[PDB]
């Protein structure tokens, strides 16, 4: 029968006011013979009405997709409460329910070092930077460069890593061209995560 | 725009503990962090702390850690600074600070409160005395030496409020140990000083001491 | 942490002429995240410039901001009288934010000599044990003065203490009160009580003395 998964909100979504924050309810594997798909929504108990359903997108294995997306409150999600999504299709033997909420557990600042590339890039025409932040709780954050106000858009960032002592690190690296780290330009690594003031903050690399 | 209205001024002794409020009135509260920056007599500004009401989770600058609460009200859109065990090196003017963008954003100081004194003394509400500065000889010097008052600060008013042309009066030194002493000097002409009576009204608000010392040579 | 160095101390300039307040970063930092404030005494600061050059709502166009990386400056192509007061330059891209010490601006003005008053003490003081000798310095420029007490004819240390008035509003001038505290028995001990005055207005230093009753 089809499966259901749920997803958190992004984490640049919850931390900014200005954006909008909403939890994801996947619907899989739903067949062409049953394809209506029912949503009921539960905010820590009591039932939501202001959740929207997209159409249902037809995938490349004979079967269709359905979603539903349920907007939150920035303060809810970080303080804890719990979103359950309730799935009911005339071919389940039961409607499938499937909850989520934030990871529990003291919430720790994240510690941000930029560090420069190794000289032995400098052979090459491209150059790595790299932003190691480590010590964080939950693994909910968001890392992001800009050079100057300008969104430096060339970059990667790894998966969070759960550490040793319980906490959680990534690796976040922007490819520039070596003529721009060699003439001196500032870079910028922008980190948010709801355990730093005004859920933000940067650190720069620059070459000296 | 908003207005930050924050509580009157503090007098403490050290150990104990002091709470400050900042009323935000005109805007929308919960959205924007508000933080506190202080500042300590001739010297710059330091940020004490911040706070987004709409999430209740402050943080502080690492050397006020553990010794400062920040915490936001909404129902009556009051900020709130608390800085327990207070130390000397804490006496500063306190001002709460926002902030137009919402939170997330990275923003500046924009609306600013007026401010709270915060004394750390150990000295009691003693009454100033008043000592004269008499002439001593075409232009005379006179004056009021206001010494040992507590705490901050006087009026000094000459003639009730007749002679303001040529008055100074001095920004008071903290003697060791423990006491406000200040000076406020007139300048008059030398051919009138036996004329006209020149009299001091120093006032101390936190004892109730009303003193008018004639200055006679 | 981000250190924000602030220079000069203090900037002496006319009414009119131009002013420049450099503001020097430990390391480099982004520009997007640089204000500059303003702080007349007694007052909260005010915001003239975020972003190192975007000036603030209602801002004159004579303050104007520029710089990135480690440097940055506020520059008023013109003074006028209310751009006297002290500077600040702060970051906001990382917690925690940080101020420079401040620079302050004050009125450049002629040379202005200071009249010097002594004050011998009062006869209801000495009932207390304390003998106070105040020193007044009236209406100078520039603020730089040396006050130096003599008793006997000899100089005295560890007993002064100074105070300055804020640039007046009217005449660009300063007032200096220095007061030299004595106990009831030294200061019947000595009979001489004087103040010598050094300013550069002065070519050489006044002193204003008095006998102990008389
Ligand atoms: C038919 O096709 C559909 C659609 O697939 C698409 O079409 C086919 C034809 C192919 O071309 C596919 O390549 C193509 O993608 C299939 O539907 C898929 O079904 C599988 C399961 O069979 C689902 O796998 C789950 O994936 C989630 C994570 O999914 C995110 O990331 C995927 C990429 O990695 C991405 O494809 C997803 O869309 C989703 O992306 C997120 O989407 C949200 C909302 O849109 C967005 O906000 C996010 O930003 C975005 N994230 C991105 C893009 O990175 C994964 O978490 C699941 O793993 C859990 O469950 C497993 C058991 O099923 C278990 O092994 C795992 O370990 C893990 O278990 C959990 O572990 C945690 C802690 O570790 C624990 O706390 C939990 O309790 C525990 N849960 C348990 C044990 O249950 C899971 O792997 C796909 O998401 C889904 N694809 C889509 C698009 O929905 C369908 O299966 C096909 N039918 C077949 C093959 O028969």
């Amino acid at each position: 029968g089809p499966s259901v998964f749920l997803f958190p909100p992004k984490p640049k979504d919850t931390l900014m006011i200005s954006r909008t924050p909403e939890v994801t309810c996947v619907v899989v594997d739903v067949s062409h013979e049953d394809p209506e798909v029912k949503f009921n929504w539960y905010v820590d108990g009591v039932e939501v009405h202001n959740a929207k359903t997209k159409p249902r997108e037809e995938q490349y294995n004979s079967t269709y997709r359905v979603v539903s997306v349920l907007t939150v409150l920035h303060q809810d999600w970080l303080n804890g409460k719990e979103y359950k999504c309730k799935v009911s299709n005339k071919a389940l033997p039961a409607p499938i329910e499937k909850t989520i909420s934030k990871a529990k557990g003291q919430p720790r600042e994240p510690q941000v070092y930029t560090l420069p590339p190794s000289r032995d890039e400098l052979t090459k025409n491209q150059v790595s930077l790299t932003c190691l932040v480590k010590g964080f709780y939950p693994s909910d954050i968001a890392v992001e460069w800009e050079s100057n106000g300008q969104p430096e858009n060339n970059y990667k960032t790894t998966p969070p890593v759960l550490d040793s002592d319980g906490s959680f690190f990534l690796y976040s690296k922007l490819t520039v061209d070596k003529s721009r780290w060699q003439q001196g330009n500032v870079f910028s690594c922008s980190v948010m995560h709801e355990a730093l003031h005004n859920h933000y903050t940067q650190k720069s690399l620059s070459l000296s | 725009q908003v207005q930050l209205v924050q509580s009157g001024a503090e007098v403490k002794k050290p150990g104990s503990s002091v709470k400050v409020s900042c009323k935000a009135s005109g805007g929308t509260f919960s959205s924007y962090p508000i933080s506190w920056v202080r500042q300590a007599p001739g010297q710059g500004l330091e940020w004490v702390g911040g706070i987004i009401p709409l999430f209740g989770t402050a943080n502080y600058a690492q050397r006020f850690q553990g010794r400062v609460t920040i915490t936001a009200d909404e129902s009556t859109r009051t900020a709130y600074m608390e800085v327990s065990t207070l130390r000397s090196e804490d006496t500063a003017v306190y001002y709460c600070a926002r902030g137009i963008a919402s939170a997330g954003t990275p923003d500046y100081f924009f609306y600013w409160g007026q401010g709270t004194l915060v004394t750390v003394s150990s000295a009691s509400t003693k009454g100033p005395s008043v000592f004269p500065l008499a002439p001593s000889s075409g232009t005379a010097a006179l004056g009021c030496l206001v010494k040992d008052y507590f705490p901050e600060p006087v009026t000094v008013s000459w003639n009730s409020g007749a002679l303001t042309s040529g008055v100074h009066t001095f920004p008071a030194v903290l003697q060791s140990s423990g006491l406000y002493s200040l000076s406020s000097v007139v300048t008059v002409p030398s051919s009138s000083l036996g004329t006209q009576t020149y009299i001091c009204n120093v006032n101390h608000k936190p004892s109730n001491t009303k003193v008018d010392k004639k200055v006679e040579p | 942490e981000i250190v924000l160095t602030q220079s000069p101390g203090t900037l002496s300039l006319s009414p009119g002429e131009r002013a420049t307040l450099s503001c020097r970063a430990s390391q480099s930092i982004s520009s997007s995240y640089l204000a500059w404030y303003q702080q007349r005494p007694g007052q909260a600061p005010r915001l003239l410039i975020y972003g190192a050059s975007t000036r603030a709502t209602g801002i004159p166009d004579r303050f104007s901001g520029s710089g990135s990386g480690t440097d940055f400056t506020l520059t008023i192509s013109r003074l006028e009288p209310e751009d006297f007061a002290v500077y600040y330059c702060q970051q906001y891209g990382s917690s925690p934010y940080t101020f420079g010490q401040g620079t302050k601006l004050e009125i450049k003005r002629t040379v202005a000599a200071p009249s010097v008053f002594i004050f011998p003490p009062s006869d209801e003081q000495l009932k207390s044990g304390t003998a106070s000798v105040v020193c007044l310095l009236n209406n100078f420029y520039p603020r730089e003065a040396k006050v130096q007490w003599k008793v006997d004819n000899a100089l005295q240390s560890g007993n002064s203490q100074e105070s300055v008035t804020e640039q007046d509003s009217k005449d660009s001038t300063y007032s200096l009160s220095s007061t030299l505290t004595l106990s009831k028995a030294d200061y019947e001990k000595h009979k001489v009580y004087a103040c010598e005055v050094t300013h550069q207005g002065l070519s050489s230093p006044v002193t204003k003395s008095f006998n102990r009753g008389e």
